[PDB]
């Protein structure tokens, strides 16, 4: 992946036009890199959203509302 | 003829075990229903801590 990106960024020094096969290989390598690196977040609760009576707060849980912060 | 109390007590213990063994799921369901209907947090019992 690094080599293909460097080749694409450097061919202009020697004034050469990349070929579709090289472009496709670079795209595949970059996609592999980036799907390895991918992380997705989770949308946490708002903070004023109430928690129900089923959780049995004040005994099992201290707060009656979601903190929803760092 | 169970002259001693140490001989009378284990008979009572076995009788209690015999009486307790069969009638365990009926009282199970009765206690579950009462707790479900009256405890303010009982409708979600069995999964109170989950996430």
């Amino acid at each position: 992946a690094v080599g293909y990106q460097l080749l694409l960024r450097m061919l202009s020094d020697y004034s050469l036009e990349p070929t579709p096969q090289v472009l496709s290989n670079a795209q595949r390598s970059y996609d592999a890199l980036m799907t390895d690196t991918l992380v997705v977040p989770s949308m946490r609760r708002r903070g004023d959203f109430p928690v129900g009576q089923g959780n049995k707060y004040d005994v099992f849980t201290s707060d009656r509302y979601y903190p929803g912060d760092l | 003829m169970a002259e001693t109390l140490e001989k009378k007590h284990e008979r009572i213990m076995l009788r209690f075990d015999r009486a307790y063994s069969p009638q365990k799921e009926v009282r199970e369901k009765c206690i579950e229903a009462t707790r479900f209907a009256r405890v303010p947090g009982g409708q979600w019992e069995g999964a109170t801590a989950a996430g």
